[PDB]
RNA sequence: CUGGUAAUUGGAAUGAGUACAAUCUAAAUCCCUUAACGAGGAUCCAUUGGAGGGCAAGUCUGGUGCCAGCAGCCGCGGUAAUUCCAGCUCCAAUAGCGUAAUUUAAGUUGUUGCAGUUAAAAAGCUCGUAGUUGGACUUUGGGAUGUCCCGUUACUUUGAAGAAAUUAGAGUGCUCAAAGCAAGCCUACGCUCUGUAUACAUUAGCAUGGGAUAACAUUAUAGGAU
RNA sequence: GGGCUCGAAGACGAUCAGAUACCGUCCUAGUCUCAACCAUAAACGAUGCCGACCAGGGAUCGGCGGAUGUUGCUAGGACUCCGCCGGCACCUUAUGAGAAAUCAAAGUUUUUGGGUUCCGGGGGGAGUAUGGUCGCAAGGCUGAAACUUAAAGGAAUUGAC
RNA sequence: UUUUUUUUUUUU
């Protein structure tokens, strides 16, 4: 959100989960954040350097977290080159 | 029976997007619900959709991009004039600065803002946000 | 559910004539059974004084409460009234003029008080309220 | 003086954390009352709403304690409710107090029409449940004022909203979840996704992570 | 208040069940909801096995077995101690115990 | 669901995308027509025509081949009944049962039967008096209904 | 220096009243103006309801003792009464305030917008005419540039017309205000053509553009179109 | 017409302070059937019907498709496995609802609108009075008011019993 | 499975 001149006026800009589009909310609890490390033509890992993944309470609960973070991690590694 | 099939298309659309599907499968198909659909698109409210031919009604296949809060039908279809589009949106809508009521005027399908800027009048078939 | 045809508002409009009826307040005020009352749809009326009454007070209070029995004179029903303040009854005698006014609960009883939905405002053309201040004095005749 | 037992309230006290803000981010527990005196204790007030008698039945009549219902807000966004019951009335009363600061949430404020200014009212229309008391927000143009009742009103006022328009059903005579209900719709705020939210998500590293080698002592 | 989803009975998708009467009391008692029990037990008491084995009449013989099926009314059932009140939580439990 | 019941049975038929005659067939659309009226000559109803082309002949669907129904055919031919098959059956049905029940006064689920029977007959032919396939004229009466079949 | 109190002191101010006079007025009266009078306990003396909670204000003092009484509701009173009868003090409004059909609050009549398992509530079950409701399908696109190419209704847009008064609203120092439709410059033997706007108005009727969504009627024994 | 059994009413025997009862004994009407009435039940899932969407799982009834190996049997039937449709239900779970108890429909509801019927409006008086209508009768259906009253009532918690 | 009836009004 944005005044007419330009200025930001949000508190804040909350994160949104990775497969569900929701935002999460500061009492969010069950929601996670988590980075996947990238490895270089030797297979070893380049610190500093990962993909990041937030997934909100209401996905994990349902136990859907785990095939929808695996779909964004084939996806963004093909993209990335990692393999 | 069926007596609306939009309110199908609508609440089915609605319950997958609160579900967390990226698709939802839409049946049958019609061209209110084409413009409709179509309406939202322009609006990036969904992600591309298709039409598949079965020879009968047919059936819709949306993406869904995650961005709808509530897509929904407004029965029976209530005659809206360009003086009632104001307190129709302060009724159905949940703010002033996003959100669309779908319109049937004698110039098409088309959401309220457009109907308030040519100035035409019609029957209300629903809303999205 | 609720009836949605376009086509349907004669069958709305029919089923809240037809339920208004449930409602208490509706059906009082409309069922014109207000005049068969013994004040007929008035703030005050004029009567006769008959009888001191004393009413015992409702469970869990212990009190005789003082009453008048009162003849309307527009319509000749006869109710009781209660006289508030103490000592007021002295002021009241049988045959006496007294105004009546509701009790304030618009036709029902009021506290501990059984059965008494009335009240005495003046007798014989002078306020209760003013006799029981001494600024005025009841009529000798 | 303080003894931080988490790793918030460690990063808290070494002026790593300096906006509450950055833990409203990443949905962090906060489990100590310090933080927020750090953070935002000098801009908040609280106030008493309601001390409620309640009593359990014995073999030897009736034990009776008291409950407290706090309310605590900067007016400029941020607000947190605290309920504590105890023997002693002044007990129960700074457990409340510590609650309703351990609970500050933050509060989306939008504008009505034209963005000009700092917003002033709640950016969509929210409503909030607790038992049967549910508490509704429209937003409401400049000048309009806080249409609510006291409890309502008092929440909002500590919340920072400007103008609001409000309706309820249920048994609100039940205080508690009458100032419940309002909190619930006042947290909602930050739910909604609008379309000025369509942007991409792009992380940052969380406090955790970003001073894992400070907390690794 | 309801406390048991099947209404203390067995009836689904039917009208009505004729009823037993109980083998106590004889109270008439939906089948569906009375309490069966099949006793199958020696005719000859274990006390008296020995002595009626030892002046059987025949080089061998196999003891007869008696069959008797138990339809109990609730009341009587739970006075009996055929069925004991359970627990809100034990109630639920439907095998039979061990 | 059912219109006279509470059953829910979603059975039928499956027609096939493909709207062409297959390839095997070699019959020709007036052949297909001679042999329909041949049939309905011998007193066979659209439907029997259309289960014994489908089972012997070969012919999936009749429209495929000749462009047009087994009763638009009838018609073009003057060999149409007189009253809409599905009546026709539902009065033969009426009929029975009113025969049955002559016999047997204490049948009470007869009685019910005939009455729902009956309410499917008039609406039928209710509906066959708004698209004229039927006189204005047409009543259906139980007492002389058997006459009519 | 800064504030609050005092039937302590001190002089100032003034209208309620009174009254020449003028003015007002059809004639009177009132108002406005104004000679002479008119204030210290400024006796030129403010009242109506309350003080447990809702709901602002006393665990003060005396009397009564489930009596008398209060109390819209919850409750007070049985010998230590914040609740009655009184004194003092305090609170609310204030030249006003108390008491005895109708609106809101009431999403407790619910079209927007309520309920129907256990709180009040779905007919024992099915059929069924009025009523209400009713699946999909018929011309889209580009080129260009509002313009060129390939039966009856509902509904919506626009216009006319649609008494004033009342409502909203523009202007205007009746001393202010409720009002009213006045009025302003300058003292010119006058002027501002002074002003006395504008908006709103269910349904139904009249005229007009649109042809999405809907309703009724029609279709093939060709007796069809040309 | 039947009338075995059981058994309103009734009669006795007990128990009891009494016992018009609970317990025991004998029994009329009834209980069964036919013809004609009656139309009410906690007639209950205390939960209208049609349609769409909406988590998982194992059982089971009917039909059907496929696979496979046996049968003291006559391609079939019985059993085994995998599926589709329809049905009576059950178990787990909340991302749902709810005042909760609970509910996979009592969900998709202040982010309120798929179609449609019935029906409630604090507690009593009262399902009463009156009128009408049906019934042989018993009674059924339709169905008020005067007046009275601050609670009645639902779910759940602790204690006491 | 013999028999077991009752506890003035207000208030704590
Ligand atoms: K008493
Ligand atoms: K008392
Ligand atoms: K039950
Ligand atoms: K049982
Ligand atoms: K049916
Ligand atoms: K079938
Ligand atoms: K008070
Ligand atoms: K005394
Ligand atoms: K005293
Ligand atoms: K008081
Ligand atoms: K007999
Ligand atoms: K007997
Ligand atoms: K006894
Ligand atoms: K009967
Ligand atoms: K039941
Ligand atoms: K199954
Ligand atoms: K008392
Ligand atoms: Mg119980
Ligand atoms: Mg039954
Ligand atoms: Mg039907
Ligand atoms: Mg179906
Ligand atoms: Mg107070
Ligand atoms: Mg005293
Ligand atoms: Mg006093
Ligand atoms: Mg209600
Ligand atoms: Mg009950
Ligand atoms: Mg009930
Ligand atoms: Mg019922
Ligand atoms: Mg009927
Ligand atoms: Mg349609
Ligand atoms: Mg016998
Ligand atoms: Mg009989
Ligand atoms: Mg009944
Ligand atoms: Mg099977
Ligand atoms: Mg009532
Ligand atoms: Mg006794
Ligand atoms: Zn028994």
């Amino acid at each position: 959100m944005q005044n007419e001149e330009g200025q930001n006026v949000d508190l804040y800009i909350p994160r949104k989960c990775s497969a569900t589009n929701r935002v999460i909310t500061s009492k969010d609890h069950a929601s996670v954040q988590l980075n996947v490390g990238h490895l270089d033509d030797k297979g070893l890992y380049i610190p500093g350097s990962f993909t990041t993944f937030a997934l909100c309470g209401f996905i994990r609960a349902q136990g859907d977290a785990d095939s929808a973070l695996d779909r964004l991690w084939q996806k963004k590694k093909v993209e990335a080159r990692q393999q | 029976v069926r007596v609306s099939v939009l309110n199908d298309a609508l609440k089915s659309m609605y319950n997958a997007e609160k579900r967390g599907k990226r698709q939802v499968m839409i049946r049958p198909s019609s061209k209110v619900i084409i413009k409709f659909l179509i309406v939202m698109q322009k609006h990036g409210y969904i992600g591309e959709f298709e039409y598949v031919d079965d020879h009968r009604s047919g059936k819709i296949v949306v993406e869904l991009n995650g961005r709808l809060n509530k897509c929904g039908v407004i029965s029976p279809r209530f005659d809206v004039g360009v003086k009632e589009i104001e307190g129709w949106t302060a009724r159905l809508l949940p703010s002033r600065q996003f959100g669309y009521i779908v319109l049937t005027t004698s110039a098409g399908i088309m959401d309220h803002e457009e109907a308030r800027r040519k100035n035409v009048g019609g029957k209300v078939l629903g809303f999205f946000y | 559910g609720k009836t949605r045809g376009m086509g349907a508002g004669r069958k709305l409009k029919s089923h809240r004539r037809r339920q208004r009826w449930a409602d208490k307040s509706y059906k009082k005020s409309h069922l014109g059974n207000e005049w068969k009352k013994p004040f007929a749809g008035s703030s005050h009326a004029k009567g006769i004084v008959l009888e001191k009454i004393g009413i015992e007070a409702k469970q869990p209070n212990s009190a005789i409460r003082k009453c008048a029995r009162v003849q309307l004179i527009k319509n000749g029903k006869k109710i009781a009234a209660f006289v508030p303040n103490d000592g007021c009854l002295n002021y009241i005698e049988e045959n006496d003029e007294v105004l009546i006014a509701g009790f304030g609960r618009k036709g029902h009883a009021v506290g501990d008080i059984p059965g008494v939905r009335f009240k005495v405002v003046k007798v014989s053309g002078v306020s209760l309220l003013a006799l029981f201040k001494e600024k005025k004095e009841k009529p000798r005749s | 003086k303080w003894v931080p037992v988490t790793k918030l309230g460690r990063l808290v006290k070494d002026n790593k954390i300096r906006s509450l803000e950055q833990i409203y981010l990443h949905s962090l527990p906060i489990k100590e009352f310090q933080i927020i005196d750090t953070l935002i204790g000098p801009s908040l007030k609280d106030e008493v709403m309601k001390i409620m008698p309640v009593q359990k039945q014995t073999r030897a009549g009736q034990r009776t304690r008291f409950k407290a219902f706090v309310v605590v807000g900067d007016g400029n966004g941020h607000v947190g409710l605290g309920v504590k019951c105890s023997k002693e009335v002044a007990t129960a009363i700074r457990g409340a107090i510590i609650l309703a600061k351990l609970s500050v949430i933050p509060v989306r404020r939008g504008y009505w029409g034209n963005k000009i200014g700092k917003p002033h009212t709640v950016p969509c229309k929210v409503t909030g449940k607790c038992g049967s008391v549910t508490v509704r927000m429209v937003p409401a143009p400049r000048g309009a004022g806080i249409v609510a009742a006291r409890v309502p009103k008092k929440v909002l006022q500590f919340a920072g909203i400007e103008d609001v328009f409000t309706s309820s059903r249920g048994s609100t005579k039940t205080l508690g979840n009458f100032v419940k209900a309002t909190f619930d719709c006042l947290m909602k705020t930050y739910g909604f996704l609008t379309p000025d939210f369509w942007k991409e998500t792009r992380f940052t590293k969380s406090p955790f992570q970003e001073y894992a080698d400070i907390l690794s002592k | 208040t309801f406390k048991r989803r099947n209404g203390g009975r067995n009836k689904h998708g039917r009208g009505h069940t004729k009823f037993i009467r109980c083998s106590n009391c004889g109270k008439c008692c939906p089948k569906d909801k009375a309490i069966k029990r099949f006793l199958v037990r020696n005719i000859v008491e274990q006390a008296a096995v020995r002595d009626v084995q030892e002046a059987c009449a025949f080089e061998t013989y196999t003891l007869p077995k008696l069959y008797l099926k138990m339809q109990y009314c609730v009341s009587c059932a739970i006075h009996s101690k055929v069925v004991r009140v359970r627990s809100v939580t034990d109630r639920r439990v439907r095998e039979p115990p061990q | 669901g059912r219109m006279h019941s509470r059953g829910k049975g979603i059975s039928a038929s499956a027609l096939p995308y493909k709207r062409t005659p297959p390839s095997w067939l070699k019959i020709s659309a007036p052949d297909v027509e001679d042999n329909i009226c041949k049939f309905a000559k011998k007193g066979l109803t659209p439907s029997q025509i259309g289960v014994i082309l489908r089972d012997s002949h070969g012919i999936a669907q009749v429209k495929s081949v000749t462009g047009s129904k087994i009763l638009r055919i009838l018609k073009a031919h003057g060999l149409a009944p007189e009253i809409p098959e599905d009546l026709y059956h539902l009065i033969k049905k009426a009929v029975a049962i009113r025969k049955h029940l002559e016999r047997n006064r204490k049948d009470k689920d007869s009685k019910f039967r005939l009455i729902l029977v009956e309410s499917r007959i008039h609406r039928l032919a209710r509906y066959y008096k708004k698209t004229k396939k039927l006189p204005p004229v047409w009543k259906y009466e139980s007492t002389t209904a058997s006459t009519l079949v």
